[PDB]
RNA sequence: UCAAUUAUUUUUUUUGCUGAGGAAUUUUAAAAUUAUUUGAAUUUUUCUUCUUAUAAUUUAAGUUGUUUCUAUACAGUACUU
RNA sequence: UCUCAAACUCCCAAUAGGUAAAAAGGGCGAAAUAACUCAAUUUGUAUUUCACUCAUAUUAAAUAAAAUAACUCCAAGUGGGCCAUUUUUGGUAAGCAGAACUGGCGAUGAGGGAUGCUCCUAACGCUUGGAUAAGGUGCCUAAAUAUUCGCUCAUGAGAUCCCA
């Protein structure tokens, strides 16, 4: 018995060492990505030719509005989206069908590109996960990697930083991780809004729809 | 407010536990529940559920039907979650190993005479707790006469359900809509 | 009020312009199999075997073929339930369906790709993936050849 | 005495309560109405195949017993 | 008994919300690389204000040539804006009668 | 920094172009400067103009640049001429106005305030077509001509207000209006 | 409001006395659930006599517990001592309504031998 | 003087509210931190990193400690209700 | 050449609708069976038995508290409804009569709309704390006689959708 337990504990320690090594590669990659954007902009300024960077791949969508009086197509898209509660936030893979679905529920959601600090912070402070059997789930705060290393071990994620990495930039294993985590139930914004029922886009002060980068400040406001 | 399909509830159906106050069957289901939860196999769990079921889901299994099945399984032990009945259309037996919920005495005697084996479920549990090399059997579900009246409305096209007829009488329930000559036909 | 067979078909069963009279023989020669999908699209010249209003432009499986008839299983919504209904239509009204033809072409290209991928011993992903990802990109237009725009004033 | 006439109201919403049910999509279907001559030849073919299978099965079994 | 599986174990009772950011043991549990990251931050912090004060001048002086070029690039972007305003304005005066 | 007199309307230079196609083998790139309260608003106004002028909706194009544009000399007060298209309740009108301010953004905020206050025109119903620095002698507004005099030294003549701490509920004696 | 005593928390002291019982004299104060339409109880208008609710129910560790810290057991015969000795540390004796004084006194003496107080001890003296 | 605004970060001043639980082998294991010990690393270190061995401890692994008071009461005008 | 049409139509939307995205299946092959089939027993058809082999070891486009799915049985209550946005027919119009789509009320508390079954916010076990929404911040009445730029004096001014 003890030798098997010991071997497993050593394997568990090894895995944490492996996760540290993955985390280190991720850490290098984060700085490299930041520097590359800067370099791209500076090269563009020097040269006669102008340049732009790539698509940002994910979009974080926050719900804003109650569940009273919902249009039926909007109810369906909300159900698929998983923004069941009024302060639900969730990560979405940028696609055209996902964008079109997002457009249909738009007056009831704000959304944008979340940034690495926010992604890390949100998963750390407000990350809950679905623990149970398929459709017999339960809502648990994460607090240790071994639980989530179990379910996402088959798909080879095994660690919360790896989850942060995939959520921040959509990679080979996004759908499962995204689905597996419980939808983020956020607080109210700790300094409120200009006016809830008006668009961020409007000349009139408002808040719904695309908030792009600035979604992050709102997320920080309502954490 | 959180929007919830079926108010977040799993509201699946069917028997919670045995409704009978019969001590032997309550004792028996406790045993098979214990075996079902501990044992890896499906077999025990399926037996436990089938033991719980209603009377109409406890049909009799025919001795001839069991015999017909077991001839491809020639040294193996049949278990039956129902009663085994005898057959007066049946000439003789070919020697069988049967576990059943209830035995008619004539069948049991016939099985003993044949040199076969009459197993209770407790005896089966003792001998074969795994269910390895055993064979799960069950009788006809839709044989029953109530079900012979179920399905599509009498006199409605392509229907073949038996009516809940008034009486046996010749003049009754063969006219309107049941023969082309009078009004119409189904 | 009234509800006869062709009720409400004045616009719907009109001819398209420049398409008047009997249509080519070579429409009729078109080959049909059992288990084909087939669209029900009706020229208004031939009046026998004309399907009901709901089945115009609908698609379904051929389940039966006769001398100049084709049986087509079409779905119809009847209040709270969709059910399959046996619409008999003519050679005149059948059009060979095209969703299947995209699947067939897709299968053919995929099969050649599968043969190549197996031959090279390298995995492929068949998937008709997302639209939205854009790489980084360059504009090489001269810096005074770029177009300068401003809002439009009034009448 | 002065009645209201109609409305479609709530019926669609009622339909969506249990959803709109759809075909069971069976691989086999009863074939009473399908093409006489060709289908009775199919019945003869099928009976022929069954007979072919029976001949094969009976001879093989008898050979195995010997 | 041979057939019977050995007894398993249920999940533990509810434990309180030990904070991912501010509870160090939990933070290390979640992120085993964090100690090094904490060290990185501390290393930047360790370097005191005198060295920063010496350094600041050199950094700024080495940026200047680039900064002058970057100003010229932006001044040219402005030249296009100004030219567009002048051409449009002239055009309206030409247009009106 | 400030939040006591602050304007959050800023100016953005935005560049975009048509997506390359078989028809559009070489695109046309379009640039404009736009005054907005945020980048999404700036982009949406840029896109609206791309739609109004060109056939290019957000779907049909790609953004090359959006950047906030920087005040050269914020301590210097400058004469801005601004040209509008605006909508009234019963019609559309063009108008050309003069504002002396530090920067164009202050002027646009002032313009929205003026149009709202004097004409009831909301920000949505106003379109700035060009705001630019112009010579002092070319101003038509008397109130700005008055500033441009050699010697400017009026008496201040306004009420005290202090702040919340020394905003007393009651007082022993009556205040001094003149303040000298 | 809420009434803590040790780790025994009881949520509500005030009994849910019946809707407008003083208004119509015929009404009695024990709860009766309106099947009335527009009753101002079920139609849940604030400021009326509160409905009882399962939510007010006792914690499972307490459930039926007394401030005595012992579950009450009602006693009408001497013989009831024999389980009560083994349970004395968790249960308290209450002497029943009927009990004749000679028998009652004997039970009281027995309760002292069992080292458990009677919660209505002064009765019938 | 060295703004400002983003980015990744690192802290800090007062302070408000909370304490379920109850670990006959998950209050266990590792981590963390401290004092040791061995080999390395690198931005080079009086909170620098890893892993090698040893101990303790808590930031792990859901309040505990100290001092009052009730009271040196026998029902009081306090306390319960 | 001027102006045109519910019951006119060269052309012609948005919205709404249908089929499609592979394993009980599909590929390409062989052998079988017919009383169907052609001149023609492989000439096809269809079926059957044997083969070889198609992604799924992240799922032949997504997304999904997708089995809370099916299906059978037995039964209830109900069949006088009403209101709102938008499209809308009759009628001079109507808090009028009549429709369409969707959401409410009915069957519903709670906060705002000064008040108000329906408007807006939002759907509810019991409690503690937080931060907000709709909405406010002269007093009644909780928070600013806040800041900031305009405009405004009225010998019946004006002042929050529905709303007088």
């Amino acid at each position: 018995a003890a030798k098997k337990i010991k071997t497993l504990k050593l394997i568990n320690k090894k895995k944490r060492n492996d996760l540290r090594q993955r985390t280190l590669r991720y850490e290098e990659e984060y700085e490299s990505e930041r520097k590359k954007i800067i370099e791209l902009k500076r090269e563009a300024r020097k040269n006669n030719c102008f340049y732009r960077e790539a698509e940002k791949k994910v979009v974080f969508v926050i719900r804003l509005k109650g569940v009273n009086k919902l249009p039926p197509k909007v109810r369906s898209v909300f159900r698929l989206l998983r923004l069941l509660q009024v302060h639900n936030g969730v990560f979405v893979k940028v696609n055209k069908a996902t964008k079109e679905m997002l457009k249909i529920v738009e007056p009831y959601v704000t959304y944008g590109y979340p940034t690495l600090s926010t992604v890390r912070k949100l998963l750390y402070k407000r990350g809950y996960v679905r623990v149970g059997k398929v459709r017999r789930y339960a809502r648990k705060k994460i607090q240790d990697n071994a639980d989530i290393s179990k379910h996402l071990g088959k798909y080879n994620v095994h660690g919360i930083e790896d989850m942060v990495y995939q959520l921040y930039t959509c990679g080979p294993v996004f759908k499962k991780v995204n689905n597996f985590l419980w939808a983020f139930k956020l607080k109210p914004p700790r300094k409120g809004f200009k006016a809830k029922r008006h668009a961020f886009n409007e000349p009139r002060p408002g808040d719904w729809g695309n908030r792009e980068a600035h979604i992050n400040e709102l997320i920080n406001r309502m954490i | 407010g959180i929007a919830l399909k079926n108010v977040g509830r799993i509201k699946k159906h069917g028997r919670k536990h045995l409704v009978s106050k019969n001590p032997y069957l309550r004792l028996l289901v406790k045993l098979y529940n214990f075996l079902a939860r501990r044992t890896n196999a499906n077999f025990n769990k399926i037996i436990a559920k089938r033991l719980i079921m209603p009377k109409r889901y406890r049909p009799p299994l025919s001795l001839s039907k069991l015999q017909y099945h077991m001839a491809n399984h020639p040294n193996d032990i049949a278990v039956v979650v129902g009663s085994i009945t005898d057959d007066k259309r049946l000439f003789s037996l070919k020697q069988l190993k049967v576990c059943a919920l209830r035995f008619t005495e004539t069948a049991r005697k016939r099985i003993e005479d044949a040199g076969g084996e009459c197993l209770t479920f407790d005896q089966l549990a003792l001998k074969y707790p795994t269910g390895k090399k055993c064979v799960l059997l069950r009788g006809p579900t839709k044989a029953r006469t109530a079900e012979k009246h179920f399905g599509k409305a009498p006199g409605k096209p392509k229907s073949k359900a038996r009516p809940y007829v008034r009486s046996k009488g010749r003049k009754f329930e063969k006219a309107r809509g049941r023969r082309k000559s009078r009004a119409y036909k189904k | 009020k009234s509800r006869g067979k062709r009720s409400g078909t004045r616009y719907k069963f009109s001819k398209k312009f420049r398409k008047h009279g009997e249509c080519t023989a070579n429409k009729y020669l078109e080959k049909l199999n059992y288990g084909d999908y087939v669209d029900i699209v009706c020229d208004s010249t031939q009046q026998k075997g004309m399907p009901f209003n709901y089945y115009h432009g609908k698609t379904g499986k051929i389940f039966h073929i006769t001398k100049r008839g084709v049986g087509v299983l079409v779905n119809k919504r009847v209040k709270h339930r969709i059910e399959q209904k046996k619409v008999c239509v003519r050679i005149e009204h059948v059009r060979k369906s095209r969703c299947n033809e995209d699947f067939l072409l897709r299968k053919i290209k995929n099969a050649e790709l599968i043969k190549e991928a197996k031959l090279k011993n390298e995995h492929i992903n068949i998937k008709r993936k997302t639209e939205g990802p854009k790489p980084a990109a360059m504009i090489k237009v001269p810096p005074s050849k770029i177009i300068t725009i401003e809002p439009l004033p009034f009448y | 005495a002065k009645s209201k006439n109609h409305t479609n109201h709530n019926q669609n919403r009622k339909a969506h309560k249990n959803g709109i049910k759809k075909p069971k999509k069976h691989k086999f279907m009863s074939r009473k109405g399908l093409d006489p001559n060709f289908f009775r030849n199919q019945k003869y073919c099928l009976k022929g195949i069954q007979k072919k299978k029976k001949e094969l099965k009976l001879k093989a079994k008898q050979e195995k017993n010997n | 008994q041979a057939s019977l599986l050995a007894k398993k174990k249920p999940c533990k009772k509810r434990l309180q919300n030990k904070n991912s950011l501010t509870n160090f043991a939990v933070r290390c549990r979640l992120n085993p690389a964090y100690k090094l990251l904490r060290s990185l931050a501390v290393l930047r912090m360790r370097k005191s204000i005198l060295e920063k004060s010496k350094n600041k001048k050199e950094k700024r002086v080495q940026k200047q040539i680039q900064k002058k070029e970057l100003q010229k690039i932006n001044h040219d972007y402005y030249k296009g804006v100004a030219k567009a305003v002048k051409k449009k304005k002239k055009r309206e005066e030409k247009k009106a009668k | 920094i400030d939040n006591s007199l602050n304007t959050n309307i800023h100016q953005y230079h935005i560049v975009g172009r048509a997506i390359p196609t078989a028809k559009d083998k070489n695109p046309n790139v379009y640039r404009m400067c736009i005054f907005a309260k945020n980048d999404t608003n700036a982009k949406s106004r840029f896109w609206y103009f791309m739609k109004k002028i060109n056939k290019l909706k957000k779907s049909n194009g790609e953004l090359l640049a959006c950047e906030q544009i920087k005040e050269r000399f914020p301590l210097r007060v400058k004469n801005y001429g601004v040209l509008l298209r605006y909508d009234s309740r019963t019609g559309t009108h063009n108008m050309y106005k003069e504002f002396r301010d530090t920067t164009k953004e202050g002027a646009i905020a002032q313009l929205y305030s003026e149009m709202a206050g004097r004409h009831r025109a909301r920000a949505s119903s106003i379109n700035i077509i060009r705001i630019s620095e112009i010579s002092s002698s070319l101003v038509r507004r008397p109130h700005i001509k008055q500033l441009l005099k050699r010697r400017l030294r009026f008496p201040a003549l306004h009420l005290p207000t202090l702040q919340k701490e020394y905003r007393k509920k009651f007082a022993s004696k009556r205040p001094s209006t003149y303040r000298m | 409001a809420v009434k803590k005593v040790g780790k025994i928390i009881k949520k509500r002291t005030k009994k849910f006395t019946r809707f407008q019982s003083n208004r119509f004299m015929r009404v009695k104060p024990a709860w009766r659930k309106p099947r009335g339409i527009d009753c101002r109880v079920r139609r849940r208008y604030k400021g009326t006599n509160l409905m009882p609710s399962i939510g007010y129910g006792s914690n499972k560790k307490t459930k039926f517990l007394l401030p005595n810290n012992k579950y009450k057991y009602v006693v009408k015969n001497v013989k009831e001592m024999e389980p009560l000795i083994m349970n004395h540390t968790k249960y308290c004796v209450q002497i029943a309504h009927n009990v004749s004084s000679k028998k009652r006194k004997q039970i009281i003496e027995r309760a002292k031998q069992m080292n458990v107080s009677v919660i209505n001890a002064k009765a019938r003296l």
